[PDB]
């Protein structure tokens, strides 16, 4: 049957139909403007309608141009739809196949008809010359609106049911415009199916042109590059030029953002770096050296051609994880050795105070998330991560934490955990009672430290608040201490900054404080509630109080 | 034929998007969504409903057949309050055995204006093809409203074995039926096969499995104070410490004798013996916890709200309370699942048997204050859940330090 059900389209509730005025345009505008209008209504896209209907929505526009009309008041006054997911099938998860054909569908929009009641409100009253003719007064989804896409593609999919269920054997992924099918009979029989979906596309309305032979592989696909056996991005390139504008950091990374994909080491960091205001497109900052460096990194790895293999349900999944440093983590997802489905990278989230495991577990998320997504099951993990490392750290975390089946991979720089922090006071080792205070209304400030031993020290500070005391305090205990020490402290911040086992902080006193605590052998950190008068804290507080 | 439903004025269609799911998963639900089509049960649905609820499948503690399950949550807060109450034979009871009743629910249809709002979406793989649309026609599992509308029915169907044994205690939450007797466990089961029996004829995929509680077993677990004989000035700056803490629970509590053994600038080793009078303070503290704090009782009006505690060795703590430092209950779970393996799955255990304990005392789920990673917990806790329900909960990022106080 060709005609198609329409889906029922009503306006936003309380909201009333589209009615803007046409802009005075050029008569040879509107001397074209009729000639493609009078067409689309002998093609029945569009019908006249009588003076009564209210609403108007404007109308503007090689050899000659073409129609246009915004219907964004309209859309504003259309209801909302279930939209398409926006994301794009991944090659990566693609299977392979004997055959592969793409029937793109002309004019899916102007084919699928519209709601009846719903049409009123796309009047677009034509523009007359010189105000000499009376004004002109869509019968099929009008191209622009709102509801156009999930409606062709919602009707698509019921013409499509049919056809699938009587052809099991052929595999048809739906993506805007475009149908992939994918078949693994014989190369006659699959040229033959592809035959038949056509004509049930035609007795619905749909063209799907064989007839102009359908792109032979390789297909270039708007993501990617495909082929029979490999996928690959397009190629990239590099402009070389000796000074780089804004708009060339965006440029360059975005372009090496798709290199990470199938190209392992990308780094965009660096560069990343240097558009830290990316204030204007047009503004010109300076290239570093350090990102000039992740260029000619990046060019490096760039210059050899790659490739990723498709999917096999068969193979198992696996995916590696190395460390690049500088919170930078590229992973390989390969069924075969030597062989990647796909590589990525990962980019710490923002933070104050870090550590390389926390890091680690992120990245698997990460990529458990997005294997899910595109294969719909978790990777087995190489991780470069001795177990007992792991086990040490998960077990004594606060919070609940866990990485799903892995194996250690001896590829360097392993993850280690740079300090640990006794669970009970170092017998024999000299104890500091630490306090520290700062004004508020003057930056000048103090911190120090009292022990067992008679040991005392008092530091005068300037342009510090009453946290940075705390820590300062802190910092001086871990100086003028041993290799063991207990060290006892009233302020839960500094605590709950070294209960979270930072190797690496955003603060520069904090990885002075991450540097003692590496060196030191053993270090039993305590807390004592303030103005308790408990042992030295209240003799060490008085010390530096104002 | 049907009730009148509305949304709360003001407030339209839950649309949550759909989760990535497992290909199992994926399959499972095409299979019973598939199947439930041909019951009518559920039917397509074009682009003309913007709302949708995420689905996932689950299975139940010891169970072979995919469930599947609809994250409801914010459809019922937006679906208008009604208008049971709440048995306390069921926390005395001997036993208490659950059951899955939500097949029921399929019998009762559904109005029309309301079925937009049970829009969920079963997701697709690598983006190949658009998801499968799918409305419910009749009371869906999950759903506020359908144990309330079915509420009069199963009285109705309850009516007879109710009169057969008036000691024992039934109690409905949705989805679930949960029927409680002092008698022996043998009895039990036999009284349960005849409640399923009489479900049965008066009709379950689900509803030959039991599960089994015990209530009178329950108990809460108290703060208590380490006995010892050599008490170092670390043991007392900690013991200090927690004391002050708890005194905010109760105000009776004493410092001051203990401060005193701390006078002076120490080592946290040595040894610090304690004065009678301190060793008093102890015993006076020591009794004062042994005692419930005053003023503390369940308010229906107020929602319950529960945190949770990793203590390390597979064991966790929990404490449920409507106040900030009013609780209702408090205990530690032990050995659940995965206790030296899988966190995760441990807090997920730990999320259903705080919620079911909450559920058999006051008919209702607590607000959890889950202490894991947004993204931690949202990557895997499906894959662990095994209950109809789902409770609520945030995430607390910041480490509490609290966690000794409740050992
Ligand atoms: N431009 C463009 C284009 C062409 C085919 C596509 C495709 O086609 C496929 C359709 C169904 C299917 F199962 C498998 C497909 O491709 C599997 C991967 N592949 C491809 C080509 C080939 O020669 N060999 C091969 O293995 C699926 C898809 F998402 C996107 C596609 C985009
Ligand atoms: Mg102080």
């Amino acid at each position: 049957i060709s005609p198609i059900e329409t889906v029922p389209v009503k306006l936003k509730p309380g909201m009333d139909g589209p009615k803007v005025k046409q802009w005075p345009l050029t008569e040879e505008k509107i001397k074209a403007l009729v000639e493609i209008c009078t067409e689309m209504e002998k093609e029945g896209k569009i019908s006249k309608i009588g003076p009564e209907n209210p609403y108007n929505t404007p109308v503007f526009a090689s050899t000659k141009w073409r129609k246009l009309v915004d219907f964004r008041e309209l859309n504003k006054r259309t209801q909302d739809f279930w939209e398409v997911q926006l994301g794009i099938p991944h090659p990566a998860g693609l299977k392979k196949k004997k055959s592969a054909t793409v029937l793109d569908v002309g004019d899916a929009y102007f084919s699928v008809p519209l709601d009846e009641d719903f049409r009123k409100y796309t009047a677009f009253t034509i523009p007359s010359i010189n105000n000499e003719t009376p004004g002109i007064r869509y019968n099929v989804l009008p191209q622009g609106w709102k509801g156009s896409p999930a409606i062709f593609q919602s009707s698509m999919t019921k013409i499509l049911e049919p056809f699938a269920a009587q052809n099991p054997d052929i595999v048809i992924c739906q993506y805007m415009d475009d149908l992939y099918v994918g078949s693994d009979l014989e190369i006659g029989q699959h040229r033959t199916k592809i035959e038949e979906l056509r004509q049930h596309l035609l007795r619905w309305g749909l063209t799907t042109p064989d007839k102009k032979h359908q792109k032979e592989p390789p297909f270039l696909w708007m993501g990617y590059e495909l082929h029979p056996d490999k996928w690959t991005v397009q190629p990239i390139v590099l402009p070389e030029k000796d000074s780089w504008t804004v708009n060339d950091i965006q440029k360059l990374v975005g372009k090496l953002n798709w290199a990470s994909q199938i190209y392992p080491g990308i780094k965009v960091r660096q560069l990343s770096k240097l558009l830290r205001g990316t204030k204007a497109l047009t503004e010109v900052i300076p290239l570093t050296e350090e990102a000039e460096l992740e260029l000619a990194e990046n060019r490096e790895i760039l210059k050899e051609p790659v490739h990723g293999v498709y999917y096999d349900p068969s193979k198992d999944l696996i995916a590696e994880i190395q460390k690049q440093g500088q919170g930078q983590w590229t992973y390989q997802i390969y069924q075969e050795p030597f062989k990647n489905l796909k590589t990525g990278k990962y980019a710490r989230m923002r933070g104050a105070h870090t550590n390389d495991v926390k890091q680690l577990t992120e990245a698997v998320q990460k990529i458990t998330t997005e294997s899910i997504v595109i294969w719909g099951k978790t990777p087995k993990f190489k991780l470069p991560i001795q177990k007992e490392t792991w086990e040490t750290w998960w077990t004594e975390y606060w919070q609940a934490t866990w990485i799903p089946e892995w194996e250690f991979v001896n590829t360097p720089p392993l993850v280690k955990l740079w300090y640990q922090l006794e669970k009970e006071p170092i017998v024999g080792a000299e104890t500091f009672y630490v306090d520290g205070a700062a004004n508020r209304e003057t930056k000048l400030g103090k911190a120090g430290y009292v022990t067992n031993k008679g040991r005392q020290k008092v530091v005068p500070l300037t342009n510090t608040t009453n946290q940075k005391t705390e820590l300062q305090a802190i910092y001086l205990a871990l100086q003028d201490s041993g290799l063991e020490v207990n060290i006892v402290t009233d302020s839960q911040y500094a605590l709950g900054i070294i209960q979270a086992q930072p190797d690496k902080s955003e603060s520069e006193l904090v990885n002075q404080i991450i540097e003692q605590l590496i060196k030191k052998e053993k270090v039993y950190l305590a807390w004592v509630p303030a103005h308790k008068g408990i042992g030295g804290n209240e003799q060490v507080d008085k010390l530096v109080s104002a | 034929e049907t009730v009148p439903v509305k949304l709360k004025p003001g407030m339209d269609g839950p649309k949550v998007k759909q989760w990535p799911l497992t290909e199992e998963k994926i399959k499972a639900l095409v299979e019973i969504c598939t199947e439930m089509e041909k019951e009518g049960k559920i039917s397509k649905i074009g682009p003309e409903n913007p709302y949708n609820t995420p689905v996932f499948a689950i299975k139940k503690k010891d169970s072979t057949k995919w469930r599947k399950l609809v994250d409801f949550r914010e459809l019922n807060k937006r679906t208008q309050d009604f208008w049971i109450p709440h048995p306390a034979g069921l926390k005395k009871k001997k036993s208490v055995t659950v059951l899955d009743v939500g097949d029921a629910y399929f019998s009762v249809p559904l109005d029309e204006d309301f079925r937009k709002y049970t829009a969920f979406t079963i997701p697709s793989i690598n983006n190949e093809t658009p998801g499968i649309r799918y409305q419910y026609n009749v009371l869906p599992q999950g759903w506020k409203g359908s144990p309330a509308i079915f509420q009069s029915s199963m009285t109705k169907i309850l009516e007879p074995f109710k009169k057969q044994n008036p000691d024992i205690v039934i109690y409905q939450y949705m989805d679930d039926l949960y029927v409680g007797s002092d008698l022996e466990i043998g009895q039990h089961r036999t009284k349960i096969e005849e409640l399923r029996q009489h479900l049965l004829r008066w009709g379950p995929p689900f509803l030959w499995m039991g599960y089994e509680l015990h209530p009178d077993k329950w108990t809460v677990q108290p703060i208590v104070l380490p006995e010892k004989d050599s008490w170092t000035v670390n043991d007392i700056q900690k013991l200090v410490g927690k004391l002050n803490w708890a005194s905010q629970i109760y105000p009776g509590i004493k410092v001051r004798q203990l401060s005193k053994l701390l006078r002076g600038t120490k080592a946290l080793t040595e040894v610090i013996p304690l004065t009678e009078e301190a060793e008093l303070e102890l015993a006076e503290n020591r009794e004062i916890l042994k005692e419930p704090v005053h003023g503390v009782y369940y308010d229906p009006s107020k929602d319950l709200i529960a945190e949770i505690q990793k203590q390390g060795q597979g064991q966790w703590t929990y404490q449920i309370y409507q106040e900030p430092f009013k609780n209702l209950k408090t205990g530690k779970y032990a050995r659940m699942r995965g206790a030296h393996t899988n966190d995760v799955k441990q807090l997920t255990e730990a999320v259903q048997k705080i919620t079911t304990e909450s559920i058999v005392i006051w008919g209702k789920t607590p607000k959890f204050k889950l202490p894991i990673q947004k993204e931690t917990w949202e990557t895997w806790w499906t894959e662990y859940w095994q209950a109809t329900w789902i409770p609520e909960w945030e995430f607390v990022n910041t480490p509490p330090l609290v966690k000794l106080w409740y050992q």
